[PDB]
This record gives structure tokens, sequence and C-alpha cells, in this order.
């Protein structure tokens, strides 16, 4: 089971800056096998993120991703109010699927 | 447009059997390859379990793949989760996803249902 | 046994693949193909069965090779036992091919070991072969005068007999060229196939620029926008008839290598979860563009040739197979130290060639060994098995290097694995999995290997668009049908055409008559029969 980290446990932010979230593998995936997702606290999640930087219907355009082979990131030019979430990483080039520790965004 | 929601769940006795559903509306249901995902009461994700377009591939997950059954019922856009012996650490919300492409992603989730062990 | 190969990495299948496409299906086969057909009347048809048919069903012969790790045969059995008779067609095709395919390079060697001499023969014609007819190109221009790059072909190269039935000598110049080429083959293949590295950065990269540097040459002579203007204007007189589809669509069906058990082959060797799409869809890219391409370096030439004898394009050179040694030594002539680029342009032609043949030797013996992995297993079996196949192939190719050998290789190319034989294939290998083994069952299998079913493109070509083209050739040329001839002026005599149509039947019958094979076989009544046959088995 290739099980993925994510680094930061939580997050406290002003509306006033930019974050990187980092999603780091047990074994190496390929580009276009990385998803992240959004959970609103109390609700189902919903896709965010796909071929490791590819931004979804209604996603901010804020959000951007990077990475390759063993590491990927998620970044966020300006955050905002309304941005708070928690967000999981997910691996999908083989089985088990696996979905990383997440990391909730407050404040 | 798409639509998804899923039925059953309560509480049952440690090592009962229960059986789960998820109704679908607004697309062609004999296409979209189906998931199952939970979630803990630690809100940690877990995948469960996926079943192909015509129900032939089937993958569980390792921690499961001796007593959950996935199957489809395609006449009536109706998808079905049996599970046969509950420990104490099945309890779970769990979600309904319709993860066609694995490119790209689980684009539509249903609302879920809760299952707890006494 | 158990035991099946698999790739080091998928560059060795990239390559794989790129040498069995790009060879002189491109570069020697359009060429001739497009100028008997009058030019530009040829794309359209060309481009019709490119997009509609082509590419779908390369895809679809390497994806079923990915899906079932078996050779050109043994995967029909896990497709559609009923249809298997598809997999010996698709590997007679292959054994019919490989006799005809080393001629031409063998042709080549002869001018390889021509060309290394203080003066080009074909340069001047002072010597003993010429006819008093011979004038050379710069006084032609100042009334039967011919050419000396012609002659020397037609009276040295070929020392063309006046017709078939009459085959004279075998000519052992060529004959020790044809066996040298069978032992480069044996002494790359007895040991097996790999890339060996830093080999293939030279070999895969010189042919091109040796190509691109024969396009500039090309298009800068003075006659040159002439020859393209008669390249790409359509004439649509030419579509009322059936000749200039059928050449087109099977022109497709060669250069692609589809209809035969090698993509397959190499298709097998691939891991299950590996994606090939991309690299399929470019690869097309590449061997469509390359094949494109090179019609710019020869018609340039042609209508050089017309603008500096005096003569109407279409009258200037041999509508026939003989086009690529006729043009592109005459463009070679055209550069300082002539000697340096005649050696040059036959190695890229020997390189361009060997690759091909190499890896479609390999995908024969693999369709084969599959039949009978213990019996032939690895040991001195491979050893013997190999050569035993080999030395048949070349008495067989010995056939036609007598003096009569032209008329004989103009039919194979004509008939055998170059013709109808492969819209029969490719309508039943489409109707098969389309419409017996299901469509929607073959994309669900599809989505399971690459994680994204295949489109409507895929579906539609093979479900309507491949079965309707292939039936509509079919037809229309035995409605209309017209019979052989060489050089635009040669007709054949009724029994070289009734050979033809032989060669062709070996290759068309495997489908129905295996079916009666497997019928006859199983016990019960005919319905069951049938259903035990149309289920998926091993
Ligand atoms: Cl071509
Ligand atoms: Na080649
Ligand atoms: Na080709």
């Amino acid at each position: 089971e290739n099980v993925l980290t994510q680094s930061p446990a939580i997050m406290s932010t002003s509306p006033g800056e930019k974050v990187t979230m980092t999603c780091r593998a047990s074994s190496s995936v390929g580009s276009s096998y990385l998803h992240w997702y959004q959970q609103k606290s109390g609700a189902s999640p919903k896709l965010w993120i796909y071929s490791t930087s590819n931004l979804a219907s209604g996603v901010p355009a804020r959000f951007s991703g990077s990475g390759s082979g063993t590491s990927y990131s998620l970044t966020i030019s300006s955050v905002e109010a309304e941005d708070a979430a928690t967000y999981y990483c997910q691996q999908f080039s083989g089985y088990p699927l696996t979905f990383g520790s997440g990391t909730k965004l407050e404040m | 447009e798409v639509q998804l929601v899923e039925s059953g769940g309560g509480l049952v006795k440690p090592g009962g059997s229960l059986k789960l559903s998820c109704a679908a509306s607004g697309f062609t249901f004999s296409s979209y390859a189906m998931s199952w995902v939970r979630q803990s009461p630690e809100k940690r994700l877990e995948w469960v379990a996926e079943i192909s377009s015509g129900g032939r591939y089937i993958y569980y997950s390792d921690t499961v793949t001796g007593r959950f059954t996935i199957s489809r019922d395609n006449a009536r856009n109706i998808l079905h989760l049996e599970m046969s012996s509950l420990r104490s650490e099945d309890t779970a919300m769990y979600y309904c996803a319709r993860g066609e492409v694995r490119q790209r992603g689980f684009d539509y989730w249903g609302q879920g249902t809760t299952l707890t062990v006494s | 046994p158990p035991q099946r190969e698999k790739w080091s990495s998928k560059i060795d299948f990239v390559l794989s693949v790129a040498g069995g496409f790009v060879g002189l299906g491109n570069v020697w086969r359009f060429p001739y193909l497009c100028y008997k057909n009058g030019g530009g009347a040829f794309l359209i048809p060309y481009f019709i069965f490119l997009f509609g048919s082509g590419l779908p069903v390369f895809f679809l012969e390497i994806i079923i090779g990915q899906y079932t790790s078996e050779g050109g045969i043994t995967c029909w059995e896990k497709i559609c036992p009923l249809f298997s008779g598809i997999g010996y067609a698709s590997v007679v095709i292959v054994s019919l091919l490989n006799v005809y395919y080393i001629v031409i390079l063998a042709w080549a060697t002869y001018y390889l070991f021509q060309s290394f001499q203080k003066e080009l023969p074909w340069a001047h014609c002072n010597h003993s072969w010429n006819t008093p007819h011979c004038m050379e190109d710069t006084m032609r221009k100042n009334t039967n005068f011919t050419s000396p790059v012609i002659e020397f072909w037609e009276r040295n190269v070929l020392s063309l007999s006046p017709g078939i039935d009459h085959p004279g000598s075998l000519k052992w110049d060529l004959a020790l060229c044809l066996l040298l080429v069978w032992l480069v083959c044996f002494f790359c293949i007895w040991k097996g196939v790999r890339s060996t590295g830093k080999v293939v950065y030279f070999t895969a990269t010189f042919p091109f620029a040796m190509l691109l540097v024969l396009l500039v040459r090309g298009l800068t002579l003075p006659g040159a926008g002439a020859g393209i203007k008669f390249y790409l204007y359509p004439d649509i007189t030419r579509l009322e008839d059936p000749q200039v589809w059928i050449d087109a669509g099977t022109q497709i069906f060669f250069s692609y290598a589809i209809c035969l058990g090698a993509m397959t082959s190499l298709g097998s060797y691939n891991k299950y979860h590996n994606n090939v799409y991309r690299d399929c869809m470019l690869l097309g890219c590449l061997n469509s563009g390359t094949s494109f391409v090179s019609g710019f370096a020869i018609f340039s030439i042609l209508g050089f040739m017309a603008q500096e004898q005096g003569v109407d394009i279409a009258d200037v050179a041999e509508s026939g197979p003989g086009l690529a040694f006729i043009a592109y030594p005459k463009a070679v002539t055209m550069m300082p130290l002539p000697t340096f680029w005649s050696i040059l342009f036959f190695i890229m032609l020997l390189l361009l060639g060997l690759d091909s043949q190499f890896v479609e030797v390999e995908g024969q013996i693999t369709s084969l060994v599959d039949l009978y992995p213990s019996f032939l297993r690895k040991g001195y079996r491979r050893e013997i098995f190999i050569a035993f196949v080999c030395s048949i192939s070349y008495l067989l190719g010995l056939t036609m290097v007598t003096e009569g050998g032209m008329y004989v290789f103009q039919l194979f190319d004509y008939y055998a694995a170059s013709g109808v034989c492969l819209l029969w294939v490719a309508f039943f290998e489409c109707f098969v999995i389309a419409w017996i083994y299901g469509g929607n069952r073959f994309s669900e299998d599809i989505r399971d290997m690459i994680g994204f079913p295949p489109g409507p493109w895929m579906k539609y070509s093979w479900a309507v668009i491949t079965p309707v083209l292939c039936v509509g050739c079919f037809i229309f040329s035995l409605v209309k049908y017209v019979p052989l001839t060489y050089n635009k002026t040669y007709v054949y005599p009724n029994w070289a055409i009734g050979l033809g149509w032989s060669l062709a039947l070996s290759s068309m019958l495997c489908v129905p008559l295996v079916i009666v094979i497997r019928l006859c076989q199983t016990e019960g009544p005919f319905l069951v029969r049938v259903k035990y046959l149309l289920t998926p088995r091993e």
C-alpha cells in the first residue's frame, strides 16, 4: 500500500498571504494519477485538482499545483475567506487507492 | 443535474450484517464506474471497493477483502454494498462516488450514511 | 510453460515500434503508387482511409496484443476462438511478405557495391551494356533516345527479360548479396531482440538526416515547382475508377503493418496497466509525416527531369517499382564528390530496411513458437527452427533475381500481402471485436487497462466506418474489374494472373476454413457447438 503523507497538520492564515501544501508518497506516482480534493466542514468532499495541475470546474483559479515523481504540492496564490476546508491528496495509479492524511485551513 | 443519494445505515451488533445502497440519477448509470469511500469519526478517509461498468472487474481494499461485497443493479440505477461481519473498526460514514476516469478522479460524491456498532 | 518475457523499459517498446513502422514502405512504395495513379488524385482516398480506419485499427492491434499476452495466433483463442483463422491468415501474410521484401535490399546492396568507384556508372553511357539509342540528359533535349540512368537499371541491374515466360539465367552477382542479407539477419536474430544502448543513437537519426539532405537537394532544382504542382493537384477524373481507391486504401494497411502478426507481438510484451495511447498516435504522426514528406523529394526530381529532357512529367520515368532507384541516383548525381553521397544514400536505405526486417522476423518467430512453447522450447530448437524458416525464405526469394525476376516481383507486390487480403483481414477483425465480442465489453477492458475508455472516434471507426469502407472497395474492385499490367505497357498472361489470385486466396481462405474445422470438431447439436466456440476459452 503506497502511503501518502501530507506535511502540515493544520494551518491558520489571515486573508493576506499565499501558502503551499506538500504531499509526499512512499513510492513514485505518475503525474496523471494524483488529485486533490476539498471538504467543507460538515459536507461531502468535492474534486479540486486533477492530473497534478488541472483545475476543477468551479475552483477559484487562485489554486495551482505542481510536482512530479515522489513529491507533490498544492499552492494558493492568495488566501481569502470562505477558503477554509480540509484538503486531501489522493493517489490513483494502482491499487489499493490511498488518500493522504489531509490538512485543514482555518482562521 | 447529476444526483447521488445513499440509503440504509444504523446501529447493529458487532459481527452483524448490514446492506447499504446508492441510488443514482441524471446520467447513464450503465457506463460510469462506481466506488465506495468511508470516513472515520477521526475524519480520516479510507477507500473500500470499486466496481467496473459491467461488474466484470472488481477491486477491494486490503482490510475488507474478506467481508464486503460490491454489486450493481443497472436496470434500476441502484448500487449496493453488502457487509458480512462488522467489527468494531467498521463504524464510519460511507460515501458513494462516480470515479469513472482514473486520470480525472472522483468528480461526484453522494451525501453518505452513517454506520455504527454496539 | 508459464514463462513470458516483458520489456525492460517503455523506450524499448517505442524504439521497436518506430523500427517496425518506418522503412522502405514509406520511401520506396508510396512514391510509385502515387506516380502510377497520376499524382494528386491519390491523396484524397489516402487521407480518407487514414483517418477513417488506419489509426484506430493500429491502436486495436496494439491493445489486443497488450490485453492478452500472446502472438498473432494465440490471442484470438482468448477473444473469440471460432474466428481464430484470422491469426493464421495474419501469419501467412508475414510469411509471403518476408519472401519478397528482402529483394529490395539485395538491389540496394548491389548499388552500394557498385558505388565505390572512381566514377558512378549511371553518370555517362560509355559502358558496354548501353544501347545505341543512349543519349546523355544534357543532350537529349538537343526519336527513341533513352537515358543512361534508366539503362543502367534495366540493362545491368535487372538484366531485364522480354517477358515472364522467359526467365533466363540466375544473376549470381545479386544472389550472393541476397544470401549476405540473410546472414546479417540471422546473426542479429539468433540471440534475441535488444536495443543495445548507444547503437540506437546513431541508427535512429542518420537516416532522417540523410532524408532531409535529399529533400533540400531536391527542392533546389530548376524544375521542382512543376513537379510539386503535378504532385498536389487532384485530377478528379481519376476517382471514377476503383484502382485509385484500392491502391490508396491498401497502401495504409501495408505501411502501418497492422494486418500482420508483428504489432500484436510487440504489444504483448507490455505490462498490463501500461498506457500506450499517446505513443501510438504520435508514432502514427511520425509514419504518415515521413511518407508525405518524401513525395516532395521524389516529384521535384521528376519535374526537374521533365524540364531538362523536355517531356511530360508522366512520361519521364518508370511507372513501377524502379522509380526510387531511377529518381534518387539522378539527384545524387547533382552534388560534389558524388561517390560520398552515393555511399551514404544506400547505407541509409540498408539501415531503414534492416530494422523493419528484424522486427517482423522476430514477430513471426514469436507468433509461431507460442504454438509449441514446449516442443520448440529454448535451446538448440530455436537455433534449428530460425534457420529452417530463413533458408526456405532464401530459396523462395531466389526465384525472382533471374533475368525475368521483375515480372514476378511486380506480381508479388500487387497480390501478395499488399492488396485485397488486407481488406479481408481488417474487415473480419473489426467485425469480430465490434459486433460479436461486444464493443461495450471491449471498451470496459480498455478502461481497465488504460484507465480511460476509447471514445467515439475509435468506437464508430470500428463499428461502422471500417466495415463499410472495406466492403465498398471490395465490391467496387470487382464490379469494375481491370487486369494487372507492368510499366503501363506490358500485359500479363492468364497463367500469371491465375497464380496471383492463387497467392491471394492462400491468405484469404484461412478465415472460413478454420471455422468449419472448429465447428465439425465439437460434439452436440450445432446450436450448442457454436455457443461453445463463441465464448473465450483459454
Ligand atoms: Cl504511407
Ligand atoms: Na524500418
Ligand atoms: Na509505413
